[PDB]
């Protein structure tokens, strides 16, 4: 009836049908009625109470969506915080509309009605406001997590922690198996957002002029606009059937052209998504797409193998400007402050500056300061305008270089970390600050007329494949291979602690308690003890390698000098080395006492050495090189080497008892069962075989998986096989005899993962049912069909040499960021 | 593959990180002479990552059939930066010529 009065609109869709209303109707009511809003609101929430539960809805119903999205609001405009509390603090709630919705609605829900939440409120809201952006790449994407679990990695202060660790305490005697942060208080810094709106790596990611709404262009194929702030989606465009090259803005954000692998530039609409115009031209790919800062006109410096600068008129359909020259391929074409001007950048070594009105060559500068000390060549990666419209910032090779158009030559020259090569850099219009993508994700902050460290970039999930500033002068964006989209800030991110870890970690054993050593970025190691926040700093020359002692009074450590350096822990001032094996020591071991140093390199020779006596015996396997070794629970020394010759040797003099070739390629380490000597094997990157020692051939062969193996495992008392790959997946192969029983997969059928893959080191349980593996995160096996848990995750991707304590309770370990993992198992 | 179009996918996605010709000085990617035989990351003057150098797998056109299908994943933590070839037209291809240019 309403609908015949023309009152109220009517959508035919479904069986359901859909009504709404139109925009001047609401705001009519708007104004008629206003003192009996709270009645309405109060009025429906009653009703749904009296009908339905908080906690209780079926996904198959017909009214869930507008439930979750909006029971939020009609509680806000009930001006009622109580069951508002209620129900949003809740975890469940969070957790079922994460799952189904998706966390930037809710975050979005918590900064708008935050208002009306008390002041007590504000803190635990807040809470959530940077828990959920900074879980953003992880929720609501499933295989899903456990919400509990997530919340204990959360600063105590946190309401979420304490909410978490409460229901993690109510349940008990639970296969839940929680566990528990001392570690995380110092460290895990706050970021002011983190969104991932994508199944594909990031090309490009910048925010719009003003600071509304991002475009974000990738290897998905689909450029993607979504809200700034809260990260809620706006809208999906498919740009190309191909992977975008470059994106950006215009000047008033409303129209964006995409370039791609198919050689079509076309423009698009971003209010609209419909084609505007379309240009094919350029017989190569287009590496530049670069608009126009202000509103005077419209051009587009584009640039490819041909050897051509082409600048097109957004006007007309044709292009404007053709120039010759750069006989290689322009990396970085970019517009000046100024339209009048247009500023090519390329990796040949020639920086050019043409003007845009005259046609005509304006400047040409060849970079030749950048000394190799075979002609001269100097390439450029990135350029970046000054904000004071003149000067140019660059980076070439290991140094960065600020170059003045008015004298054409080198103006300033910043230095950079080490010999590593730039590979990014960008400048911020404010407080002259700088950011540098130089090598393994880490995107540094120098200043200008400093040469001093500011800040540095940490916490990303691979390497950056880059930064932007965001043009308010407060903060800044990053964007990686992880296939997120990040939003950091400026002032919080220049304080660091200083807790770099580069490639190792070293476990400590004092009785049952462990301990924690660790090795300093700076100069040599920090020392951590367990359970409290006492920590020495030892500080000396740097070290390749570090590695600790038997019966510890002891530790040995390899340098970047060359062979290895011995130090007693007693005295720092007492020292011991000997110049032997000029290649790369990587592992260093004593024998079963104090005494007779066993260490090898990369070489055809493997020295024993003794000290307090200088003994100097030499072990030679006369092969191409050998990798590494260890010490098996006899005197017996097993090692291998990349020829795939796993050899025994003996203390003192050199011996070989058996050969063991499984098969052709580098093997990685050994493996036994642990149980006793006789049962052996190890990984030859192939198949899985196990030797007795009853022959010189493995007697059992596993074939398995026979595209990659990355580990194996024998657990005790049982013997069954559990075989890590280079995938990632972790297998279980049910072993008696020697074959292939059971079967199981540990692989998703929902699609590809975006990270892990990774495993090294596995673990055992202290009852020997229970399995401990490494899939990228923590992920506990079972045997008899079916594992023990999911539970958590790890940080990172890359991940070396897992350690644990004998007890098997308390638990160490270390992402590829370098952060200190600490884990204590307490009912 | 074929030869050409894998001197061609070599001039494009390859020649400017690469050499694969005999005596090919090192580069951002390392010199690929005398690929086919090699262990991954064992050419010296090239400094590898420990991700490159612990693969330690023999490259071959199955070996690459699977690396270059997406580089990051075969060889994970690889400083290589690539989003990996989906046609596996192209991978044969410029293994092909790889085998060529590499063997001489
Ligand atoms: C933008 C960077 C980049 C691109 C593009 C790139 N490479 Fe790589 N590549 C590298 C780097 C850096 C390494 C060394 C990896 C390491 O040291 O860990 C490498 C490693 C390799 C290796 C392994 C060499 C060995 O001995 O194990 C091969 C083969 C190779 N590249 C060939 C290719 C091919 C084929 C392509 C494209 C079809 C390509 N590269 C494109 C950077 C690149």
């Amino acid at each position: 009836e309403f609908v015949n009065k023309s009152l109220l609109f009517c959508d035919r869709n479904g069986k359901s049908f859909r009504y709404y209303l139109h925009d001047l109707q609401v705001d009519f009511l708007t104004e008629k009625n206003c003192s009996q809003l709270q009645d309405l609101h109060k009025k429906i929430i009653t009703q749904f109470q009296r009908y339905h539960q908080p906690h209780t809805l079926s996904p198959d119903q017909e009214d869930c969506m507008y439930w979750y999205n909006f029971l939020a609001y009609h509680m806000a405009s009930a001006k009622m915080h109580k069951e508002l509390c209620a129900l949003m603090f809740s975890l469940d709630w969070i957790k079922a509309k994460t799952e189904l919705v998706g966390p930037a609605h809710l975050i979005h829900e918590f900064v708008e009605y935050r208002h009306i939440l008390d002041e007590k409120d504000c803190a635990v809201s807040e809470n959530f406001q940077e828990f959920l952006s900074l879980n953003g790449h992880l929720l609501g994407r499933q295989p899903f997590p456990n919400i509990v679990q997530l919340g204990l990695c959360e600063p105590e202060t946190s309401e979420v922690y304490q909410q978490a660790k409460l229901q993690a305490k109510q349940e008990v005697d639970n296969g839940m198996l929680y566990l528990e942060w001392i570690n995380k208080k110092n460290i895990t810094n706050l970021s002011r957002l983190v969104v991932r709106p994508h199944t594909d790596a990031v090309y490009h990611a910048c925010f719009s002029e003003d600071g509304q709404r991002i475009a974000s262009c990738g290897a998905d194929k689909t450029l993607q606009v979504f809200k700034a702030e809260t990260g809620e989606k706006l809208l999906e465009i498919k740009a190309h059937e191909d992977e975008v090259l470059c994106c950006a803005f215009s000047t008033d954000d409303r129209f964006i052209a995409t370039c791609s692998v198919d050689k079509k530039v076309k423009i698009w609409n971003s209010m609209t998504g419909e084609l505007v115009h379309t240009y094919d031209e350029h017989s190569e790919q287009v590496n530049c797409c670069h608009f126009t800062n202000s509103s005077h006109h419209l051009l587009l410096a584009t640039g490819s193998s041909d050897c051509f600068l082409k600048l097109w008129d957004l006007n007309q359909k044709e292009c404007r400007n053709t120039m010759f020259g750069h006989t290689n391929s322009v990396n970085h074409c970019r517009f000046s402050p100024d339209d009048k001007l247009l500023a090519s950048c390329s990796a040949d070594g020639t920086l050019k500056l043409w003007d845009a009105t005259s046609a005509n060559e304006r400047k040409s500068i060849n970079v030749k300061q950048f000394f190799l000390n075979e002609d001269m060549e100097v390439i450029v990666k990135c350029c970046s305008w000054s904000a004071d419209g003149a000067r140019i910032m660059v980076a070439a090779k290991n140094k960065i270089f600020l170059f003045d158009i008015h004298t054409s030559g080198l103006l300033g020259e910043i230095h950079t970390g080490h010999h590593s090569t730039i590979q990014y850099c960008d400048f911020s219009p404010q407080n002259h600050l700088a950011v540098v993508a130089l090598s393994q994700y880490c995107v540094e902050l120098w200043n200008t007329d400093s040469r001093s460290k500011v800040a540095d970039c940490r916490g990303h999930l691979s390497w950056v494949h880059g930064v932007m500033f965001s043009p308010d002068g407060s903060s800044f964006l990053t964007s990686s291979d992880d296939q997120t989209i990040r939003l950091w800030e400026t002032k919080k991110v220049c304080k660091n602690s200083a807790v770099m870890l580069k490639q190792e970690v070293d476990v400590v054993f004092q009785e049952n308690e462990v301990m924690v050593l660790a090795v300093d970025h700076i100069r040599r190691l920090q020392l951590i003890n367990g359970r409290t926040g006492q920590i020495d700093y030892l500080t000396e020359a740097q070290v390749s390698c570090c590695c600790l002692s038997p019966h510890l009074q002891y530790i040995a450590f390899g340098d970047e000098n060359g062979a290895i350096e011995i130090l007693e822990l007693v005295n720092n001032r007492i020292f011991q080395s000997r110049f032997q094996h000029k290649k790369t020591v990587w592992h260093i071991q004593f024998t079963a006492d104090e005494k007779t140093l066993i260490s090898s390199s990369d070489d055809a020779e493997i020295q024993v050495w003794n000290w307090q006596l200088d003994k100097c015996i030499f072990l030679r396997g006369h092969q191409e090189t050998v990798k590494d070794f260890r010490l098996l629970k006899n005197s017996r020394l097993l090692s291998w080497s990349f020829d795939g010759t796993v050899k025994v040797w003996n203390i003192i003099t050199g011996n070989k008892e058996k050969d063991f070739v499984c098969h052709q390629g580098t093997v990685l380490s050994c493996d036994i069962s642990h149980d006793a000597t006789k049962f052996s094997s190890t990984s030859a990157d192939k198949t899985a075989k196990i030797w007795s020692f009853d022959l010189l051939l493995p007697l059992h062969e596993l074939r398995g998986h026979n595209g990659c193996v990355r580990c194996s495992a024998f657990s005790v008392d049982s013997t069954l096989l559990a075989t890590g790959d280079d995938n990632g997946e972790i297998r279980i192969w049910n072993v008696s005899n020697g074959e292939l029983l059971h079967l199981c997969a540990p692989l998703s059928e929902e699609g590809a993962a975006t990270h892990g893959g990774w495993v090294t080191d596995l673990c055992f349980s202290p009852d020997g049912k229970m399995l401990i593996s490494a899939g990228g995160y923590i992920k506990w096996w079972n045997v008899v069909t079916g594992e023990s848990s999911q539970t958590f995750y790890t940080n990172g991707t890359n991940l070396k040499k897992i350690h644990v304590s004998p007890d098997f309770k308390t638990y160490v370990t270390v992402d590829n960021l370098g952060i200190l993992y600490i884990l204590q198992t307490l009912e | 593959g074929d030869v050409e179009k894998g001197k061609k996918i070599f001039v494009q996605k390859c020649a400017q990180c690469h050499t694969v010709e005999k005596g090919g000085k090192h580069k951002t990617g390392p010199n690929l002479h005398g690929l086919f035989g090699r262990k991954t990351g064992q050419a010296p003057g090239f400094s590898y990552t420990d991700a490159n150098k612990n693969k330690g797998i023999t490259w071959g056109e199955e070996t690459l059939m699977e690396y270059l299908e997406n580089p990051k994943k075969y060889i994970p933590g690889t400083k290589m930066i690539f989003a990996g070839i989906k046609k596996k037209g192209e991978r044969e291809d410029l293994i092909a010529y790889l085998k060529k240019a590499t063997n001489e």
